[PDB]
């Protein structure tokens, strides 16, 4: 039993990393095809002023932005990934934004500004989902060393995720992916450590490959 | 009388129909001109005075690129909305793990604003 348990745990995790193999590369993708708009929105809506005020760059963005509903479309994707584990606060966020993108009023740089900050909360949030996804899968396991390596990775994630939701994405579906498919869990720093919550985040992913390592063993 | 009526790329003369019987006209005449939005005169404003000159039309190039640099979102942002000329280069930097297009380093405020557009992506 419990080792039927621990191979189901273990079967879970597994089809949840191939189902949301993409969700870093689909999010950054997002990213990409959108930073100009959000960078023109922020570059005229700040109250220092002081830069004229194209409201029509600003007026561009937000078009840009709401461009046959695709944005919306592109988190729903995210979203239908990470189902199983109910990204319900996603589900309204994202429905949430959509009525934000659909309620914007032309010629006001303030409503552009607060369009562009729930982009930005949003994209946050669909890493968080992915976080709160994997948390689930890992609070049906018993073992006490990997619930505790568990927690502490968790934890981890999301302080790496407070700093940058992207570049924390890609560490995390990397680890998760490391202990799916029986790979060790490479230590260095990808960025002189300019993240500051990079290595306590890999310290944290290491120690949970070997917990993770110890539970696959026990039904080899 | 060596100057004609004046032609300005992105502006021209306040009260064209009023002032064109007058042309053309002696050198050492001025007259109050303006610039279009996005472009600035030499002093960095809508409008100056452009004169008649042995050599032509003063200044030369009446009416500049107006470029503010834009905040950049994972970038290192010293020149976030600061205003800059038609002329200016700026090395734009973005944080690691993101990167301008194309590996450049360098963008131009140029006739048609910054070139290339500078945005930091993963
Ligand atoms: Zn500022
Ligand atoms: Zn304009
Ligand atoms: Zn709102
Ligand atoms: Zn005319
Ligand atoms: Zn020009």
């Amino acid at each position: 039993a419990m080792g039927r348990l621990n191979q189901r745990n273990i079967n879970e995790l597994k089809i949840f990393f191939e189902k949301a193999k993409y969700y870093s590369i689909k999010l950054d993708a997002i990213y990409n095809e959108y930073t100009e708009a959000y960078n023109d929105i922020m570059t005229y809506s700040e109250v220092n002023n002081v830069t004229d005020s194209d409201k029509s760059k600003v007026n561009q963005a937000i078009s840009i932005l709401k461009k046959d509903n695709k944005i919306v479309n592109k988190f729903k994707e995210l979203e239908k990934i990470i189902e199983e584990y109910k990204p319900i606060f996603l589900s309204k966020l994202i429905d949430d934004f959509a009525i934000e993108l659909d309620q914007a009023v032309d010629n006001d740089v303030s409503n552009a500004r607060h369009v562009a900050d729930s982009y930005k909360k949003l994209r946050k949030s669909v890493v968080l989902a992915y976080i709160e996804s994997f948390d689930v899968i890992s609070s049906k396991f018993v073992d006490s060393k990997f619930v505790e390596a568990s927690k502490k990775f968790v934890n981890k994630a999301k302080e790496f995720v407070e700093e940058n939701d992207l570049i924390a994405l890609e560490c995390i579906v990397k680890t998760i992916g490391d202990m799916v498919n029986d790979r060790e869990i490479n230590s260095r720093s990808r960025y002189d450590n300019f993240y500051k919550k990079e290595a306590d985040f890999l310290g944290a992913a290491v120690e949970l490959e070997g917990a993770y390592k110890a539970i696959k063993q026990t039904l080899l | 009388k060596p100057c004609d009526y004046p032609d300005i790329k992105h502006g021209g003369l306040y009260h064209e129909n009023m002032r064109r019987p007058y042309f053309p006209v002696a050198v050492g005449k001025y007259y109050s001109y303006y610039c279009d939005e996005h472009f600035e005169t030499p002093s960095g404003s809508y409008w100056d005075h452009i004169h008649c000159t042995q050599d032509g039309w003063s200044p030369a190039v009446p009416c500049l690129r107006k470029c503010y640099f834009p905040y950049l979102e994972n970038g290192y942002n010293q020149n976030h909305g600061r205003k800059f000329v038609q002329g200016k280069s700026i090395d734009v930097a973005c944080h690691p793990g993101y990167a301008l297009p194309k590996a450049q380093t360098t963008v131009t405020c140029m006739e048609n604003g910054w070139s290339p557009t500078p945005r930091c992506i993963r």
